[PDB]
């Protein structure tokens, strides 16, 4: 016949491959297709989606509902601290289960930007401002309000409309972020602060609480596929 | 004529009478990040005229016994200026420099340099099994110093400084492949090299990470007879390019 | 009857299909649609960013 | 290419091609023509052999480890760098940062240990390698769920065929690996010096997916890098001293060159 | 299916052949380039880079920068030698360090013209000449000034312009030659003499030195790729 | 979809891919451009062998 | 871009190269020119037969 | 300059607005305005100070 010759890769199963083999019931029709609401063609259309964070998660409070609850209230003075985490989505305590989060432990590199929603579930009568923040790393996380202001900010205050949004801007040296930890891919810390005090009336609670939110941007991508670590087995079921 | 030479940059102003002609880089001029390069989302700070302009740094003597001297880019500039203070308020710059070596001393001296610029000059360590601290590579304007005789191994955290291996473990008469001029008494006083920014990243932070090593070595050493001057310094002046800082936060 | 198609690239490749099932071709790897519509912005009124979400 | 002689005749001029000065860090570009007759020759010579595409396209061996079917050390662990082995390190360090594709090859042999077993009847090998990316599950023991390999690249290889291969994309998260860096990872400046995470291409994993015979057999797996697609900016001088560690550029001083006799004598010691 | 026969050479593993193997991370898209300085497309590119020669290497000069310097000084009458090296590099003791030297020990074969440049290092009182000779060989080294002189060469006025060149021409039996030694392809010899003494004024020094420098022309190929002889290991790092 | 080159000589070959990456083709061994214009002359000022490099 | 040829008989084949290097193409078994009269009649003078060798 | 022709030397001419004193030490007058000064072939260098004034005139 034609002469062949045979090349380094032949009888090897390789899991990524792509080849044609031949079905074992020919002629077999399928059945028809129907339309079916909400078909997905890429996972990060479902990564865009708000999903609430547990900022929360300090002993007991993850078998609870009170993980999704962050404490505000009436406290005297301002420019005091209520919540940090680092940003670190795939490996943060905060954001490892997430919505957005759980698409992030099947990928190595991570690129783009991220947007946190807030939402002020006080009473009508319940006022106040806040300072929600995002320091860059190289200086390590703020530790006052005056320190907090020289970042990326927005001051967000209780009205009519009762959210806001910090978009998390991409600023970093490499064009993508390792998912799991290193310090030279480092992504910079989360922090809010009052900046002005709840002020409620009389016979209105003066304790409140937030809940956050996260999503990925419209230019927000991930790359290369790996196990995640956050399933298991010691045999089959 | 080809000898005279004048470079202006922000206040500051250098003039030669003897000169080499000027080395630029790999041939590539310094230039502000395009936007099709960038990634960083962020609106650059460029400040200008405030930090692009020549610095003079400390003179350093050279003597009939000198093994060569060197310092790291980025932080030997580090606290001067509102270049110093533009690298510690944000997280991300790239910047070009504009390297210009003195040294001057009669017709009756004679000697020679090699000035260098080497992009990524990482460097050895004395023991095998321990790497170099940050108070053993990095001066601030003070110039490190080679050393003639290999470093004793002990428990050290000291670099190994022998100016024929060059701190890196390579032949010191091929550092030529790198931007370079020489200077030798007999022809001229100075030496001018313009390096581009040289990395693998667009930009990158600036206070642990030195991506130049200016690395003066004599080839032939000073000499001179009896009545002449005994003193001869080298000095070192060096000028950011095309500065560029992103990712304002706090100091540190 | 070859399909000649562009490779992924920061050129082209040839493919002839050797079976009469169109259950035995190689996956399809180069579609790269989406819409997040469908699950961003589910709402009927029409959301318009730079204007109240309530009035 | 290389370019062709010019035929040159006698010359007394004010040109002076041969005088020049080098302190300016200018390479002349003096020809042989200039300081003496030459006749005109057609060179047909050509330098395709020291393309960068040629010089480092060739399969090395990086590493190899060796794994049991029996006892301890039932699987190999190895993290992907071509710095464990001396020739294919030195060769991409004439550049300071290299961009490229590779191509694995695994050479897997089996050779039979010395036991006191009897009526020993082995069965063909099969070997499972397993890549896996940075992060994510490592197997501890032969016999754990990570070799399931649900979305982590694998291979299979039975005794007696070719040798496996697959190709790697560039996987670096920057636009360029790096061979050489001058910082640390840490902001203080403190920790490991040289360390950075943009040549990071995950750990390698292998093992014997069945015990065939009822005695012990080693096997040892060699792993082959050919670079492929190069680019490369910025070169170096070749190292000069041997090598002491795969983290680290540390050194033993060494002379300049081997000795002579005399500075005119013709002959090397 | 279609007839095929296999012919020798099927199911080896060369390590030089180039054939198409299927991508273990399929659809995975690398990142963008940048044009990052320098270059480089060929090594020959950079074998044509000037790099300071080690002349002297005489016992422990090797471990110092005494090794690069050429000593000349004022003497009595002229005509005596000042160095000698034979033209081999990728041999020579003198050439198998240098920048040129070196891309050519991983290369069997060389062709083409060589130019060395000399730089004067004295004062600028000090004053002389030399001649810079290179002998074909087949009659050994010249011993005198005189035998010299009936080869290639070039007499070096030092003024200011303070560097000469002495381009070495190609004249072989053979296109190539073989980098290691053999006597078929010998190279000839290059030795430097005192075309006239260094004269100095007081006050100024009369020892003063010389530095040599070695790159290839624009017509210098090399061929045939091999394992350089100057790396070696006892175990993995 | 077929390339047809030339040969390495002192005639012609074919070439298809068959795989959806362009990691996956053989390496590309017939690029010969070159410049040694970046690492020998660059110098800002133009050189002119036949005239002084220094005035 | 495969060449056909005649084969030896008392038909046509069809070849295409697979390789980049001219030094791997098969054997060249088909070249028949000849000239014997380098080796046979390298005299000078012209002879003819039918007229003395030496007149 | 008004040495001999085998003297060279180089000088940092420089000038400082004012707001913080005088400089007292060589790296706090090249923050200012500064020509270094080369000396050879040609024996004069000219520092020309700008104007830099809150007001148009001065005293
Ligand atoms: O290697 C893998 O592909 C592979 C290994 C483990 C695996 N999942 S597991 O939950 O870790 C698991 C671990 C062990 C066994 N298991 C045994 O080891 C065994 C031995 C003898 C009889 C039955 C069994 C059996 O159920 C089954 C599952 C899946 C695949
Ligand atoms: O043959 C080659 O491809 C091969 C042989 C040697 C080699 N490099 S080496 O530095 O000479 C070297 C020499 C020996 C070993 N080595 C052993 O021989 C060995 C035996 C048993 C356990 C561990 C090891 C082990 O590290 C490792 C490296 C690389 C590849
Ligand atoms: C369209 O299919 C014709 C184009 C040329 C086909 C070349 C076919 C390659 C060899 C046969 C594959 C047959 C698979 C059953
Ligand atoms: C262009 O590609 C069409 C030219 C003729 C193609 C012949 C194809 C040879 C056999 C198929 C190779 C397919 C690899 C997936
Ligand atoms: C000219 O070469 C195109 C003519 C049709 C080619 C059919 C090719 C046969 C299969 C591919 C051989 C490829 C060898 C690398």
């Amino acid at each position: 016949g034609l002469p062949t010759m045979n090349t380094p890769g032949s009888c090897q199963f390789l899991t990524s491959d792509d080849f044609q083999s031949p079905s074992a019931m020919p002629q077999y029709d399928v059945t028809p297709e129907m339309r079916i609401p909400g078909e997905v063609k890429n996972l990060m259309e479902i990564a865009e989606v708000d999903s609430v964070v547990p900022v929360q998660n300090v002993g007991e409070k993850v078998n609870s509902m009170e993980a999704y609850q962050i404490p505000v209230r009436s406290n005297e003075g301002s420019g005091t601290q209520v919540f940090g985490f680092p940003l670190q989505p795939g490996y943060s305590s905060v954001f490892s289960r997430t919505l957005l989060g759980e698409i992030l432990n099947y990928y190595t590199h991570w690129s783009g930007s991220i947007k946190l929603t807030f939402m002020f579930c006080g009473s009508a009568m319940a006022t106040g401002k806040f300072l929600l923040a995002y320091s860059p790393p190289g200086a390590g996380a703020p530790t006052k309000r005056v320190d907090a202001m020289l970042g990326t900010h927005v001051i967000w205050d209780v009205g009519l409309q009762s959210s806001c949004v910090l978009c998390i801007p991409w600023i970093s040296q490499t064009h993508y972020r390792f998912v799991a930890s290193d310090e030279y891919t480092a992504g910079g810390f989360i922090t809010c602060w009052y900046q002005t005090n709840i002020v409620v009336p009389a016979d209105a609670q003066s304790s409140c609480y937030i809940m956050c939110f996260v999503s990925a941007c419209n230019d927000f991508s991930v790359r290369l596929l790996k196990d995640t670590p956050f399933i298991s087995q010691q045999n089959f079921f | 004529s080809d000898r005279a030479r004048s470079i202006t940059l922000g206040n500051s102003t250098i003039t030669t009478q003897e000169c080499a002609n000027v080395v630029v880089g790999y041939g590539v001029w310094p230039d502000y990040l395009k936007d099709s390069e960038a990634t960083a989302e962020d609106q650059p700070t460029q400040p200008d005229v405030a930090t692009c302009r020549f610095y003079t740094l400390d003179s350093v003597q050279w003597q009939k016994t000198s093994p060569g001297w060197w310092w790291k880019l980025p932080d030997a500039l580090s606290n001067l200026g509102l270049f110093g203070q533009n690298m510690q308020y944000h997280y991300l710059g790239r910047t070009g420099y504009t390297v210009h070596v003195q040294c001057n001393a009669s017709k009756f001296h004679q000697g020679c340099l090699l000035v260098v610029c080497v992009p990524e000059a990482e460097m050895g360590c004395a023991t095998l099994d321990n790497t170099p601290s940050s108070a053993e590579l990095l001066g601030g304007d003070t110039a490190k110093e080679f050393a003639d005789k290999p470093v004793a191994s002990g428990s050290n955290k000291l670099v190994q400084r022998v100016v024929y291996n060059a701190g890196m473990g390579v032949g010191v008469g091929n550092l030529t492949i790198f931007p370079h001029q020489w200077i030798n008494l007999r022809t001229n006083n100075s030496a001018t090299i313009v390096m581009p920014y040289t990395n693998s990243v667009p930009m990158d932070n600036m206070f642990r990470h030195n991506n130049v090593t200016l690395m003066v070595i004599p080839f032939v050493p000073l000499d001179y007879c009896p009545g002449s001057t005994t003193y001869v310094p080298i000095t070192v002046t060096i000028a950011p390019m095309c500065a560029e800082y992103n990712g304002l936060r706090l100091a540190g | 009857g070859a399909q000649v198609s562009t490779q992924k690239t920061g050129i082209h490749y040839t493919n002839i299909n050797y079976y009469k099932d169109a259950a035995s071709n190689s996956a399809n790897r180069q579609d790269f649609t989406q819409d997040p519509g469908k699950f961003t912005e589910p709402v009927k009124d029409i959301m318009i960013k730079s204007l109240p979400a309530l009035n | 290419r290389v370019a062709d002689t010019v035929g040159t005749g006698p010359t007394n001029s004010e040109a002076i091609p041969a005088l020049t000065a080098a302190e300016t860090g200018h390479t002349s570009q003096v020809v042989p023509g200039d300081t003496m007759q030459t006749r005109h020759v057609k060179n047909y010579h050509s330098r395709s052999e020291s393309t960068i595409e040629n010089f480092l396209c060739r399969s090395a061996c990086v590493y190899f480890t060796e794994y049991k079917n029996s006892g301890a050390k039932r699987y190999a662990e190895w993290v992907l760098t071509p710095r464990q082995a001396a020739q294919l390190r030195r060769k991409l360090e004439f550049f300071t940062y290299v961009r490229f594709d590779l191509e694995l090859t695994f050479v897997i042999t089996s050779t039979q240990q010395p036991s006191t077993t009897q009526n020993q009847d082995a069965q063909i090998l099969t070997h499972q390698i397993m890549y896996v990316p940075p992060g994510g599950p490592v197997p501890d023991k032969v016999d754990s769920y990570v070799w399931q390999t649900s979305t982590n690249p694998s291979v299979f290889w039975t005794e007696g065929n070719a040798p496996p291969r697959m190709s790697i994309p560039f996987l670096s998260i920057g636009n360029a690996y790096s061979n050489f860096y001058d910082g640390w990872s840490e902001f203080s400046r403190n920790g490991v010096y040289g360390i950075n995470t943009l040549n990071n291409m995950g750990t390698l994993y292998a093992r014997h997916v069945n015990a065939g015979s009822t005695g012990p057999i080693k096997s040892t797996i060699r792993i082959y890098f050919k670079p492929k697609h190069v680019k490369a900016w910025i070169p170096r001088p070749p190292r000069l001293c041997q090598y002491e560690k795969a983290k680290n550029v540390n050194f033993q001083p060494s002379g300049v060159t081997t000795t002579r006799q005399s500075i005119t004598t013709m002959t090397n010691t």
